[PDB]
RNA sequence: CCCGGUGGGAAGCGAAGACCCCAUGGAGCUUUACUGCAGCCUGCCGUUGCCACACGGCGGGGGGUGCGCAGCGUAGGCGGGAGGCGUCGAAGCCCGGCCUCCGGGUCGGGUGGAGCCGUCCAUGAGACACCGCCCACUCCCCGCUGUGUGGCUAACCCCCGAAAGGGGGGACAGCGGUAGGUGGGCAGUUUGGCUGGGGCGGCACGCCUCCGAAAAGGUAUCGGAGGCGCCCUAAGGUCGGCUCAGGCGGGUCAGGAAUCCGCCGUAGAGUGCAAGGGCAAAAGCCGGCCUGACUGGACCCGUAACAGAGGCGGGUCCAGCCCCGAAAGGGUGGCCUAGCGAACCCCUGUGCCUCCCCGGUGGGGGCCAGGGAUGACAGAAAAGCUACCCUGGGGAUAACAGAGUCGUCUCGGGCGAGAGCCCAUAUCGACCCCGAGGCUUGCUACCUCGCUGUCGGCUCUUCCCAUCCUGGCCCUGCAGCAGGGGCCAAGGGUGGGGGUGUUCACCCAUUAAAGGGGAACGUGAGCUGGGUUUAGACCGUCGUGAGACAGGUCGGAUGCUA
RNA sequence: CACAGGUCCCAGCUAGCCCGAAAGGGUUUGUACUGGGGCCGACGCCUGCCCAGUGCCGGUAUGUGAAGCCCGGGUACAACCGGGUGAAGCACCGGUAAACGGCGGGGGUAACUAUAACCCUCUUAAGGUAGCGAAAUCCUUGUCGGUUAAAUGCCGACCU
RNA sequence: CAGUUCGCUCCCGUGACCCCGGGCUAGGGGUGAAAGGCCAAUCGAGGCCGGAGAUAGCUGGUUCCCGCCGAAUCAUCCCGCAGGAUGGCCUCCCCGGAGGUAGGCGGUGGGGUAGAGCACUGAUUGGAGGUGCAGGGGGCGAAAGCCCCCGGCCUCCUGUCAAACUCCGAACCCACCGCCGCCGUAGAUGGGGGGAGUAGGGUGGCGGUGUAAGCCGUCCACCGAGAGGGGAACAACCCAG
RNA sequence: GGUUGCACCGUCCGUCUUGAAACACGGGGCAGGGAGUUCGCGGCCGUGGCGAGGUUAAGGGGGUUAAGCCCCGUAGCCGCAGGGAAACCGACAUGCCCGCAGCCGGGCUUAUGCCCGGUGAGGGGCGGGGUGCGAAAGCGCCCGGAGUCACGGCCGCGAGA
RNA sequence: GGGGACCCUGAGUACCGUCGGUUGGAUAUCCGGCGGGAAGCUGGGAGGCAUCGGCUCCCAACCCUAAAUACGUCCCGAGA
RNA sequence: GGAGGGGGAACGCGGGGAAUUGAAACAUCUUAGUACCCGCAGGAAAAGAAAGCAAAAGCGAUGCCGUGAGUAGGGGCGAC
RNA sequence: GCCGCCGUAGCUUAGCUGGUGGAGCGCCGGACUGUUAAUCCGGCGGUCCCCGGUUCGAAUCCGGGCGGCGGCGCCA
RNA sequence: GGGGCGGUAGCUCAGCCUGGGAGAGCACCGGACUGAAGAUCCGGGUGUCGGGGGUUCAAAUCCCCCCCGCCCCACCA
């Protein structure tokens, strides 16, 4: 839901308390780069077998959260469990 | 699925489709080999057949250097007519010159696409190209289905109008008639539909009397697909 | 024992049932199923040449052009910088070329002939003082390179000719190679499972609650009620204070609300949300603070009782880091029980290993964790038709007949409200209640799917009575003649025609009366073969289509020597 | 079923369509009175209306649209990342039903009882027209009439 | 007679007719006046050979004897329910080694089914007496009036009974202990290893559904896989192993 | 022993099946033929050799008529140390306690046998150890020498199986 | 044997880029096709990604090759 | 003047190239470069004197057998 | 018997996140008109079908009910 | 997810690149106009103009993050 932008939590890194600052997660591009490009090789004419890959899912009436919990005074960043599902995740400004 | 279709069939030239050619009489020629400038050429018209395969009436023509070639029979002709050809050939009927040389205005027919490859336009019973205009650059002619195409003034062609007109004027009578008509000629038939025609043999039409899907077909379709109203810009009659 | 006859039985012989179901069977056919593949369109490269033109993009120089608004006025931007300019020839008159917002600046001719500017200030930002580089549209000679159009002819191609040579067209096209698109023309396949057989429909296919559930535990059905596939960063955590629905009496109002005071008040309130369970100096209410819904790594339980079982959840420790509270002490998220997601893949984040003699760099692999889907929910990537079917099987399962049953069906009994002129019961008889049969329908799946041949009809024969006539009787609202109603009784009788494929039923005229039901819904190794449900065809409806229909309709074989 | 007749469609022959792995080939000793493909199915009278949806066709500024090349970035090179350029194709516009197909519902009202020539309303492009009709229409043996003594028939009629 | 025939009857019988010989077109191909017809007793894709001993969760069959023990037809998971795997269960071998606890009594616990009822959650039947009140009918109604009046909303003694109610609550099942019994040192009880088998039926009890028979649970003697004796016979009743 | 009369009892066989004498399926009769097989690999079992090692395969010498066996070859496999993905590191030939068998002691019954105390290999239970994860802790796996080869058979899988 | 440029030293090849086929071949197989395309031993390739340096090895694009190894037509010998 | 064609028991070398099946479905994968088809040679073929190998150390043609090893490696990273 | 979908001013129809309510038609009162029609101003009624429930409140969102509309009523 | 376009006064949008307090027509209220009605003119206002934040004194379009619709692709272990 509303979530606060700032909120003290545990660093593993520095293992003591500070505050940490919330974003959200978010999608890269593929293309080179990977055992999924280098399955482009194998669907040579006639079909791949794998990269032939599902026909249409989806999309779970939820989401997940996907967040990233970055340390103020170090600024490196540790993710938790999500799995905390939300519909929505709104961050507030302070 | 199915199997090959009734047009598929056709371009094999397997033999139930394929023209007889021991029945059907001679081709026109008219020869370039003793070219068009510096003629030297009349002749005279031998005896007049039927070509079964033409649906019209042919003639055989002795040439005067010695070469029997017909030449696709014109209007009004009498046997013992003399046809010549070259440009210096007299402007009148049954003669031959080329279209430069043939006045604007006159019917003309077996008009040449090519120099000297002795007609391949306008050889069928009754119909007749019109030279509308000519200029020493090209001389666009008329075809007997309204259109017109730009040819060089250096074709040849024969000055009248072919014989065995009202040809389609009469009826075919019956299916006898016909019957004997199309073995003169060469014309898969009896031809059904494919209305009746089990989902096997035909793309449309099942079982019973009813379309399948649409009559009307793509450009870029398959062949054993490209059946019905080919590529119709329209259809039918209203707006 | 034998002969002859007719075929009643031998669920007689000919069949591993075409009907139906099931099988991760097959095949044909269809399509806007899934995925591929010819053909066609189309860009690019090679084939592939010459002139021009116009034109896109660089790349070098260049060259006019800059109304935020005050305003001396058209301030385009910063920075060096208030002085640069002026015989290193100025105003200010007279035109010429000029773009343009005709706002007004720029500029070559010449008269001249010795000054002009801002500092000053206004202006959100200051100089048409000057010096740099820019950011505007824009235009152009030249150097490179694309693209479009036309001309040419030397490749190549279509015609003619034995050849020589010429004609039409031309870097188009054609061919080779590749890209995208279209593409049931062609090919491979799939199209689940649950199930009162199966299909529509529903899904009880994942999961939660009470019950069913037999007072430990387990525990099923398309078993009852009725939900979850999110919401919440406070609706959490800890701590302090605090007690409620509803009712009463006083208050305000039309009443009533919110608001007010007192009294009653063991839970009817509330606690997100089903249900159930938990709870009153609280887990509820209010307020403050705070962010443990933290990191790591276990035990144990559930999942999946006992009893193997993945993912997931939870209780319960201990270490580390915080929080709160005075402290004890608590916090492994929301009082509990729904809010559930794999291998592989990819992306994320941190720290660490590694990449073929070796070092360095790029780009990789890997260990770990989080997040992204499979709701057919322990996860295939996925539409239909088949009466043209085919196969493996099954009476583990439908149609038919039988059995069982008996809601329905037929018949019968009790009670007797009430009507029949008075009079329940001559007759008629509601409400309600109880039986018999197996003759209609339905339920069942016991038998049968290596075939017990369907109906109807015809023909032939037996049986049953709850009896239509006939005989013998009782009552009567029985005068007669004629009825109504009841008993005995199957010995005999119970027909002929018209429509319909018709068992039934409708009608006609007769008749004493023209009763009902059973026998593989009697009767196909007897006939008949019209109808039902093959393969041909048509119409209507439906469907994109194949194709379908217990919709209508014409036609559609009836084996065997006992 | 063919069928004569009718219509729609395509192609200027170096075609269109069709066959072929390819070379090549059928039509074709063929050239629009051809010859190829569908639809309908002699004659007689006719053939309404709709381009919304499907299909086909023509076109497409604009958006969009691959590989190639180009430019930018990356890499000592390369992978790679980004943008322009982006053809057919799509979105988009028009035509087109003798192309596939569609061609509706309620209410209220007339000397009198009936009905409604009449008038409202709305979907979704249009709203069943000439005809024919209880049909090679469920209910149903409609109803009436013919026909039969008697006809779930046939025939004629009405026709919702 | 005939793996498509016979007689009568019937259609055509100068033709889109019939016929002979030659010759052409071959299997997703031909050919079809188009029926999915025909292409050599074979056609909704011919035949031959090979792949090929295809593969089938599916039918059938699977052969000497004797001795000993002796089942389950359930559970979870599964494009799975006509099948697999893994447990329970059955059976075989080995290991360690002193207890094990089917039966009954007592002690200490667990419990909401029979029954029963008003004590809740709370459905409902009926009339008295309170007249505590929100309102649809009437009246002197001088008018929401002062005053009574009638559906009625809820106390009281009473009044019907209540899968998914409970003030209560058996018999009865079950955890542990002690005791006795029994069972074991000819080795139990427990552990490891090898081999299976995953259609049930059925009376009765208790059910759930269903008019019912039947279905589906549950425990159940028994049949399966168990004779013999008896119930006339009679899978599962009785007697009996 | 053959045959038959008499008493008593008995509705084939096989298979399907919950139930078959069956109106479920199969069979005229008889003769012959006819179905758990081979290789590889894994998991078991019995038995045998050798021994912290063990066994050869391929091979050529040799012998023989040929050939097996004999002796020779030791490549390779597994075992002898494990853990970890990898980097990379690397452990108990015994410290403690029960106790089966047996041994040792006492008591007891005529005897076998029994009851009770040490000692206890084998076995059982701790501690300390190696390594991985790991700030740490806590677990995971491992730790005080038995295997290898051989032969028969059971069973799995791939193969027509 | 050592003395100068050492002999020049194989082309559509090596290699690069685009599509397949195939293989175990992974970025790191091999072979084709399409487009591009070297070097003159003062050189080139190879050591399982690319590139640069060291290090070690070896000369493709010309050709042939006994023997040891396959078979069962034929002969002989052999048989749980 | 000299040659070619066609045959040949299997083997050999070079080309074309499936599916039933397996993955309990099936498309990649699998069957499998198998079946089947074309060209061709001999008595053996082919390969063959490194542009090799890569325990980096050590080797100096090539077949073949044992083994490596069911290892590395590929693959719905599933079956294989 | 199954599975969708309605009812809204006298009629017919828009509409709804739960805080609303209209249009055309009829009807009624004025006004043009000689009268009237047409035309022209002014209006109003809706528990938004019944009946539960949740909510602070339901016309709206769920339960149930009633009448009206389509689609299956079969291969067997 | 990528690319592009449109969401603005009650309504439909105009002003991207082409910058300001800023818009236009139509509904709607008022005034002209005709015997009547209508149409057609003249007034009136309804958005700093999609949210939130930034550069600008002043920005709808510029910038950083976006909701929603729309169209073309790519993509779902």
């Amino acid at each position: 839901m509303k979530y606060p932008k700032q909120i003290r939590t545990y660093c593993p890194f520095c293992k003591k308390h500070t505050i940490h600052k919330v974003e959200r997660v978010k999608k890269r591009p593929r293309s080179e780069l990977s055992a999924g490009q280098r399955r482009f090789r194998r669907i040579l004419k006639g079909y791949g077998g794998f990269p032939r890959p599902k026909p249409e899912g989806r999309e779970k009436p939820v989401k997940k959260l996907d967040l990233r919990f970055r340390c103020t005074e170090c600024g490196k960043a540790h993710t938790r469990g999500r799995g905390f599902r939300v519909k929505k995740f709104e961050l507030v400004e302070g | 699925m199915g199997k090959s279709l009734i047009q598929q069939r056709r371009g094999k030239g397997s033999p139930t489709f394929k023209s007889p050619s021991h029945r059907f009489r001679g081709a026109v020629k008219y020869i370039p080999l003793n070219y068009t400038q510096e003629k030297t050429l009349r002749g005279v018209v031998e005896e007049i057949m039927h070509d079964p395969g033409r649906t019209a009436p042919v003639a055989r023509v002795k040439f005067e250097n010695g070469i029997e070639k017909l030449i696709i029979a014109p209007e009004g002709l009498l046997v013992g007519q003399e046809i010549y050809i070259g440009p210096d050939a007299p402007i009148a009927v049954g003669n031959t010159l080329p279209l430069a040389k043939i006045p604007e205005g006159t019917y003309v027919y077996n008009i040449e696409g090519i120099p000297g490859d002795g007609g391949k336009y306008v050889r069928a019973g009754g119909t007749y190209a019109l030279v509308v205009s000519r200029e020493p650059d090209k001389v666009i002619v008329q075809l007997p289905s309204g259109e017109l195409k730009a040819f060089n003034p250096m074709c040849r062609a024969t000055i009248g109008v072919v014989a065995g007109g009202g040809r389609l004027e009469k009826p075919l009578v019956k299916a006898g008639k016909a019957y004997y008509k199309y073995k003169a000629r060469n014309k898969f038939w009896p031809t059904p539909r494919g209305v009746k025609m089990n989902a096997v043999n035909h793309p449309f039409g099942g079982k019973e009397h009813h379309p399948g899907k649409p009559t009307t077909t793509s450009r870029r379709a398959p062949p054993g697909r490209k059946v019905g109203h080919i590529a119709a810009r329209r259809t039918g009659r209203r707006k």
